[PDB]
């Protein structure tokens, strides 16, 4: 009965070790037979021992009935089985164990009897290969044993207190102390009994099981021993114990390696005159160090955040390379990792301004730990740790523009900005950088209001500071770019409220100075969006700047017209310089049309005139052609944005501008030119989009004139780039590869918004499908989402380009062995292993699957053997691995579409045939 | 009987020795969070959920993107 | 750090 109370019992534990304790005053043997069948029980041991067993029967001998009489129905035992209702039960278990000790721990667990028997029966089941028995008792032996420990702890304390009895006795009869004498004595034989039985479960259980084979039973004993080494830091501190621990942080397996570095922490919280650690330090600290980067990431954190606890303790531990190695960890892509890494390099290195030292050592430590060319990630790390010293923008500006007191480096300048801009842009929107924020976490009431006061401090401060730090570092283009991202995070209604709009006129006179200036592409995308920015429709300045807006682009237009008619005239050879003239104020105008109507400038013109000569004469400047296209394409998508009551007419003229676009694209997808055909081959993928069927797939069912499909010719022009420039063979080490191939996939991802969406005919996705287990990591992902959108499409037309993948990495093995090739080479093997794995797709997936074999068929015999008794046949060892997915009732449905060509003689140099028909 | 019966219960001396002086296969290199301002873009716009749903050619202006999104589902 | 070297056995 007393099993289930533990478990199903919401009693309170001490009521239940109370009333077993009245049961056993009353007759000792009835309460411990039950206390035993507690612990068979508590394993999941169906079975129940008797009276004349506890008589009689031997502990091995009772083990070994239980074993039998064990009538499990699984595998599993309670500590294994998962819910609330059974970590109720962990906890129920070791409560009522540490509770039975501590009840006891005057004048019952000194029987020599009972305690006696439990560690005899405990330390019984702790060595059976029984895998429940082993694993409760030996988490019972160790909640038993910590119990003891406790109980032990009062023993020292109750006998000091005596000694102070004692003497301050003899200080002031005899009878009196010799009364305490034997106290004492009795005090120190009570001390003996206990240390006995912890030698007998330690010895016993601990020194066999701590290194057992399964981890979930290392786990259990290095957490306790760690509670010993903590509760009685006096007794257990020692190194006969601590090494226990530095042996189990080599576990192989994480959850051990964790409980150690966490019971380790306890150890070192405490801090209280560690001075046998010291020396366990110098022979681990090494291996604590390494485990900041173990393979599971929970030991990485606790590893860090121990040395962390190592560093408050003594400092002098750590050497150079130790802490330069954690202050890496701050980049890691595991924010746990990070936070706790940048806890250690702000406990060990920050103890015009308070914080102008502070922010000095930020700088120059961001620049010296050369991993990461932005703070994005340097700034979240430290986002927990010292957030008023990443928010003192004060600091910051004062330390740009105040002259020095008693300098500054330009590499420092174009640092101090980086992390200024990081910092505004983590305050302004309350979440970290990509790969760092869990996810969309909603935002704090108070976290709300600690996000509208700096994100007022920051448009306050910086709407009158901006100005002057563009005019200060209006030259160097790698720093303007940052500091024309301040806007973004303004709040564009305290410019109107309180006189400041002095400001944004010294602002923007700024900015359009520098775009007068520059030439660089990433500055004006910047200066674009500023504009974009400060043109809002809700706030009480669209106009003001909506001027110099217009006002700027005025200059620009009547520049870019007179520099036209002088570089496209016939007579004249334009030369280089000529050309950066052109050059530049393209540029100037590309970046501006993207984020702006600039239809009311009507820029067709020109551009139309531009591409023309380069096509015609091919002779055009790269830089100038890629910013054609680009700025041709944002004026059809401006045009078209404004389009009922907007005059239905022009709609056959934009249409016009689109189509004689289209086929600019197409002569230049062609050029010579890798950049180029990029930009042609973007645009295209993204025009071909955007006036397609969909155009009213919602509403709009008045956009339906502008109709354009692609050519035959078009398609086969788009495939074969995908083929010469994503798919190839397998500069500055892994930070441009990765760059590279995050080109190269949003390539093939446009290509694939056309299969997906019907804007191609969907059989050219087979010269991309039959890469899937070529680039599985490159461009697999991709591939496996176009290829299960399609099968949502077209559930048969898909199985007929699937086979057409296969049909033509078929020809693909000939053109380059011969029709005698070996039938089972790992290039023969990879191509039925992409059948089985083609197969695997397949609820509607009956049709598809016949018209599949139908169209491997056809094709296996599509050529006979021009000398002999065939070709072909070896695509059927291919087809085999389709025919499991097939159905119990097309057995019969494609034989004799197979018969169709099989005669009676071949089925009388021909395996292949053979193993198709004997799958079915 | 489907009893988990351990046929091993220890770890041997000498498989532990072979711990102590061999932690290598439980470590590791660091795990870069994006170094580069443009590897940080190319990581929120990869993947196919978001490679499917926004263009090639970056568009800024909304009015311009949304002519991009409206031709989806 | 002669108690920390595991032992022959």
């Amino acid at each position: 009965m007393l099993f289930e109370v533990v478990k199903m019992g919401k009693s309170a534990m001490q009521s239940v070790v109370d009333d077993w304790i009245e049961s056993y005053k009353h007759d000792r043997d009835i309460a411990l037979l039950d206390l035993i069948n507690f612990f068979i029980q508590c394993s999941g041991c169906k079975g129940v021992v008797t009276a004349e067993m506890f008589r009689h029967m031997q502990n091995s001998e009772i083990i070994r009935k239980m074993t039998e009489e064990f009538d499990e129905d699984s595998g599993d035992y309670p500590l294994t089985m998962a819910g609330p209702q059974w970590k109720k039960f962990k906890s129920s278990f070791c409560e009522f164990i540490g509770v039975l000790v501590r009840q006891c721990q005057y004048s019952i667990i000194y029987d020599e009897y009972m305690m006696d028997t439990v560690i005899s029966l405990l330390t019984g089941l702790s060595d059976s290969q029984v895998r429940a028995f082993r694993h409760t008792s030996t988490l019972a032996a160790m909640k038993l044993m910590t119990a003891l420990v406790n109980v032990a702890l009062n023993l020292s304390i109750n006998m000091d207190n005596t000694q102070r009895q004692y003497e301050a006795e003899r200080n002031k009869a005899n009878e009196r102390l010799e009364l305490l004498l034997q106290k004492r004595k009795e005090l120190q034989e009570n001390q003996d009994e206990i240390e006995n039985m912890m030698n007998a479960i330690f010895k016993g259980v601990f020194v066999h099981r701590y290194r057992d084979a399964i981890a979930e039973i290392r786990a259990i004993c290095i957490e306790e021993i760690g509670i010993w080494m903590k509760m009685y830091s006096d007794a257990f501190l020692n190194d006969s114990y601590l090494k226990y621990v530095g042996w189990t942080m080599h576990d192989k397996q994480g959850e051990v390696r964790l409980k150690c570095l966490t019971a380790l922490q306890g150890l070192y919280y405490n801090k209280e005159l560690n001075s046998k650690l010291e020396l366990f330090t110098s022979r681990f600290k090494d291996r604590i160090v390494s485990m900041t980067l173990d393979k599971e990431y929970d030991v990485a954190v606790q590893a860090i955040k121990l040395l962390t606890l190592v560093l408050q303790s003594s400092e002098e531990v750590l050497t150079a390379e130790d802490c330069e190695n954690v202050y890496h960890l701050v980049y890691s892509a595991h924010r746990p990792v990070a936070v706790a890494a940048g806890e250690f390099l702000y406990k060990k290195l920050f103890s015009q301004g308070p914080n102008a030292n502070l922010v000095k050592t930020l700088v120059f430590f961001f620049l010296e730990s050369e991993l990461h060319e932005h703070a994005a990630y340097l700034v979240d790390s430290m986002w927990d740790c010292a957030t008023e010293l990443l928010k003192d923008w004060e600091c910051m500006n004062s330390l740009l523009l105040e002259e020095p007191l008693s300098a500054l480096t330009d590499r420092q300048e174009s640092a101090l900005i980086e992390i200024m801009l990081c910092t505004i842009r983590q305050a302004a929107e309350c979440h970290p950088p990509v790969g760092r924020g869990t996810g969309k976490r909603v935002l704090t009431a108070k976290e709300k209001k600690t996000q509208l006061d700096d994100r007022t401090k920051i448009t306050e401060l910086f709407a009158v500071a901006l100005p002057q730090l563009l005019a200060k570092y209006s030259v160097d283009a790698e720093k303007v770019t940052n500091l024309l991202q301040l806007p973004q995070y303004f709040d564009l209604e305290i410019y109107t409220t309180g006189r400041l709009e002095k400001h944004l006129d010294a602002l923007l006179r700024q900015i359009r100075n520098i775009v007068e200036k520059h030439t660089d592409t990433d500055v004006l995308e910047a200066c674009s969006k500023t504009y974009h920015a400060l043109c809002n429709e809700e706030f009480t300045i669209f106009n003001r700047v909506d001027i110099s807006r217009s006002q700027l682009i005025d200059e620009l237009a009547d520049k870019f017209n007179r520099l036209l008619e002088d570089f496209l005239q016939e007579g004249e050879e334009p030369d280089e310089d000529d050309a950066y003239q052109v050059l530049s104020t393209l540029k100037r105008i590309t970046a501006f049309h993207n984020a702006h109507d600039l239809s009311k400038w009507d820029l067709f013109a020109c551009n139309y005139k531009l591409l023309k000569t380069g096509i015609e004469n091919g002779d055009m400047p790269e830089q100038i052609v890629i910013h054609a296209l680009q700025c041709t394409h944002y004026v059809i998508l401006w045009q078209l944005a404004k389009i009922s009551s907007s005059t239905k007419e022009d709609l056959l003229r934009l249409k016009k501008q689109m189509r004689v676009f289209c086929q600019i694209c197409q002569h230049y997808l062609t050029n010579v030119n890798t950049t180029v055909k990029e930009q042609a081959f973007t645009i295209l993928c993204d025009i071909l989009m955007i006036f397609s069927h969909q155009i009213m797939s919602g509403g709009r069912d008045m956009l339906e004139p502008l109709v354009y499909t692609p050519d035959s010719s078009l398609q086969s022009e788009l495939l074969s780039f995908i083929l010469d420039h994503v798919f190839i063979e397998q500069q500055e080490d892994e930070a441009s590869k990765i760059e590279a191939l995050h080109k190269r996939r949003n390539l093939l991802a446009a290509f694939c918004k056309l299969i997906v969406y019907t804007v191609v005919e969907m059989n050219t996705a087979a010269d991309i499908f039959k890469q899937y287990m070529k680039y599985y990591n490159d461009y697999g992902d991709i591939i496996k989402e176009t290829m299960s959108k399609t099968r949502q499409i077209d559930k048969i037309q898909c199985a007929k380009t699937l086979i057409l993948s296969l049909q033509q990495l078929f020809n693909e093995m000939i053109q380059e062995n011969g029709y005698n090739f070996d039938r089972s080479s790992s290039t023969f093997s990879g191509i039925k292993e992409l059948a089985r794995r083609f197969a695997l797709t397949f609820l509607k997936t009956r049709e598809a699957i016949a018209m599949l074999h139908k169209d491997g068929i056809e094709f296996a015999f599509k050529e006979p053997n021009p000398q002999g008794e065939p070709l072909n046949l070896a695509f059927l060892d291919i087809l085999s691995e389709f025919s499991s997915k097939l159905l119990r009732q097309d057995k019969r449905t494609v034989y004799v579409y197979l018969e169709k060509f099989m005669t009676f003689q071949m089925s009388l140099v021909w395996l292949p045939l053979m193993s198709y028909r004997n799958s079915l | 009987r489907k009893l988990i019966v351990d046929s091993v219960k220890e770890l041997d001396s000498k498989t532990i020795r072979a711990q102590l002086s061999d932690y290598s296969d439980i470590v590791t290199t660091l795990d870069l969070a994006p170094p580069t301002k443009k590897l940080m873009m190319w990581k929120e716009t990869g993947g196919v959920e978001k490679l499917f749903s926004l263009p090639a050619q970056p568009l800024w202006n909304n009015r311009l993107l949304k002519l991009f999104t409206r031709c989806l589902t | 750090i002669d108690v920390f070297d595991f032992p022959d056995n």
